[PDB]
């Protein structure tokens, strides 16, 4: 019986520890055409990226409409209390309840055709994040799970949520869609089926709240929209191609006029595509 | 506690009140996911009306969900009297412990996993929290078999209690479980209390 559930009971190695080739590099080491599709798409993203822009803002008091132009993708990472109750560490910023998150006026800054990626944790947020998506005018359409391995520190970890039945070893990033998008007709807006809905990395260091950087790769590969917003980002998450807005940023360079100029004439808000990528990407 | 028991039946019409109460219910229903499928489905209203509530006073529900049933399943779980308290994912691997990353296996992103909602009802006693992780890693086997690892997880959660599986096939029969499904081999019941109630309710058959 190659039962990895039993093996976890017996040894403390999580079943996910035995999934092979989960890194960004080793997954397509043996598959040159698969690797080439990713390499060319990453080059397309880098060639068309805006320089990083970022704004310190207390989002609870902020008029979100001050962020312009509208966004093709929004990555939302509100600091949930559960991130700190489950690790035990004291937060150095205000934690956000799901009521707090719901109050955000995300629909006022989303482009009419656009996507959202909402980090929901592993408890009640799987349900309440869906309510937020409804409130903001999105349909839940995928669930990207961040599965955490414990290869370096095998053992159990007590889940503190008193309602939990199992040991919680993953976090969910819900994906929502706004507007009408057809993957056969709208290839200038999305490249579907380039990535899978799983990110597998080792559990972070004791006091580390960062999410895996691969979430950016999945978003950038999927949507050709260049207007990308990361709400509740930090100094450490600043990234070309993204506008980062959050309370703990130490500096601000955002200029709404300059930011918008990167996407208006003679530029486009879409990356475009090359003939080499069009011949390689998955299509009907 | 008994060896495997099963009832070949249409679950929409079986009077499940004859089966008694169970510490764990598990179901893998053919949800209407609003797409053409090579198997028949149950309508949303047929799912809502399943008499899940009589099967349990205190205990757990395991409900497999996919597509639009991520939301419809949550509706059913709450309607049947449960609160969702966990979500198991089954990561599907190939023969060499790798995820198959290619093809077009979802509508927007490719799919490497299946989801199972975990609900609780009432005040169950005699259960063991935190023995297993909420991630199963297993190859896909034969004709759409959900992973057999789930039975061991559930047995460690609730050892030695009676359990019921809905939409099960012959491979799913297990000791301590009663299995319901329309591709089972007739009717095989061993609990004397269940046998007695079955004869009353269906004197013919
Ligand atoms: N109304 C109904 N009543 C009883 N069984 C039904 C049913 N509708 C579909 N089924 C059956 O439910 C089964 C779904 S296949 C279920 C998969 C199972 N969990 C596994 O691990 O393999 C099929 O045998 C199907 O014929």
């Amino acid at each position: 019986h190659n039962d990895y559930c039993q093996h976890f009971v017996d040894t403390g190695h999580r079943p996910q520890n035995f999934i092979r080739d989960v890194g960004l590099a080793d997954r397509f080491e043996e598959y040159p055409k698969l690797r080439e599709l990713i390499r060319l798409k990453d080059e397309l993203i880098a060639k068309s990226n805006t320089p990083p822009m970022y704004l310190q803002a207390d989002i609870e008091a902020f008029d979100i409409r001050e962020l312009t132009p509208k966004f093709d993708v929004i990555l939302l990472e509100p600091p949930l209390e559960e991130y700190y109750r489950e690790t035990g560490i004291t937060a150095n910023e205000k934690c956000w309840t799901w009521d707090d998150i719901m109050k955000l006026e995300i629909d006022e800054i989303a482009a009419p055709r656009s996507f959202i990626f909402l980090w929901c944790g592993s408890g009640e947020g799987l349900d309440l994040g869906r309510v937020c998506l409804r409130k903001w005018g999105y349909r839940r359409c995928e669930d990207i799970c961040w599965i955490k391995t414990n290869k370096n520190n095998p053992g159990k970890t007590k889940t503190l949520d008193p309602k939990a039945v199992f040991q919680r070893t993953k976090e969910h990033c819900l994906m929502g869609i706004k507007g009408t998008v057809k993957r056969s007709t709208d290839g200038d807006f999305i490249h579907a089926n380039v990535d899978i809905d799983l990110i597998i990395t080792e559990e972070p260091e004791i006091g580390n709240i960062e999410k895996p950087v691969e979430i950016f790769h999945i978003i950038e590969h999927f949507c050709l929209g260049r207007r990308r917003l990361h709400l509740f980002g930090r100094d450490s998450t600043i990234r070309p191609g993204w506008l980062t807005v959050g309370p703990t940023l130490t500096n601000s360079n955002y200029n709404a006029e300059t930011y918008a100029s990167y996407f208006s004439a003679p530029n486009s808000y879409l990356t475009g595509c090359t003939e080499e990528i069009e011949r390689l990407r998955p299509k009907s | 506690l008994f060896p495997p028991q099963w009832i070949c039946c249409d679950i929409r019409y079986l009077d499940v009140s004859i089966l008694g109460k169970f510490a764990v219910v598990m179901a893998d229903p053919p949800w209407d996911i609003h797409m053409e499928l090579p198997y028949g489905t149950l309508t949303d209203d047929e799912m809502r009306r399943l008499n899940i509530p009589v099967l349990q006073d205190d205990g757990f529900l395991f409900l497999w969900v996919t597509g639009r049933a991520m939301e419809l399943g949550r509706e059913c779980l709450n309607l049947w009297g449960y609160e969702r308290v966990d979500e198991i994912i089954w990561v599907k691997t190939n023969q060499l412990q790798r995820i198959i990353r290619t093809g077009r296996t979802g509508h927007w992103l490719n799919h490497g996993k299946e989801h199972c909602l975990v609900g609780v009802k009432g005040n169950p006693q005699g259960f063991n929290q935190g023995l297993d992780c909420d991630v199963i890693v297993a190859e896909v086997r034969s004709t759409s078999h959900k992973p057999d690892e789930i039975y061991g997880m559930i047995e460690r959660l609730s050892p030695g209690t009676r359990k019921i599986e809905l939409f099960g096939r012959p491979h799913n029969v297990q000791p301590n479980w009663i299995t319901l499904g329309n591709q089972l081999d007739g009717i095989h019941l061993l609990d004397p209390d269940v046998v007695a109630r079955f004869k009353q309710r269906y004197p013919d058959g």
